[PDB]
């Protein structure tokens, strides 16, 4: 489903966990939090 | 036929531009199937 097209919620405001269309992903604010706390340790999935 | 994915490279299947339900999860978003002549 796609994202909403009009905001007219009641004054609920969602974009604060809806997707930005400004970075090469869909994540919102939240998820790039969350992605920025915890630290992976495969680095990545090529090594030559 | 050599495709570059970010799992690694891939030698004996073509690359096309369509999605279906995909059949042999190969990774990173990347499968593979048996189609058509008659080829990977
Ligand atoms: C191949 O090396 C180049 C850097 O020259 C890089 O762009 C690319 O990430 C490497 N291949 C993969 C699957 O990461």
């Amino acid at each position: 489903y796609k994202t909403p097209p009009i905001k007219d919620f009641g004054g609920f405001n969602f974009s604060q966990i809806l997707p930005d269309p400004s970075k090469p992903s869909k994540r919102s604010f939240i998820e790039d939090l969350l992605f920025n706390k915890v630290t992976l340790a495969d680095a990545g999935f090529i090594k030559q | 036929n050599v495709f570059q994915t970010r799992a690694g490279c891939l030698i004996g299947a073509e690359h096309v531009n369509n999605s279906y339900e995909c059949d042999i999860p190969i990774g990173a978003g990347i499968c593979a199937s048996y189609q058509t002549s008659q080829s990977i």
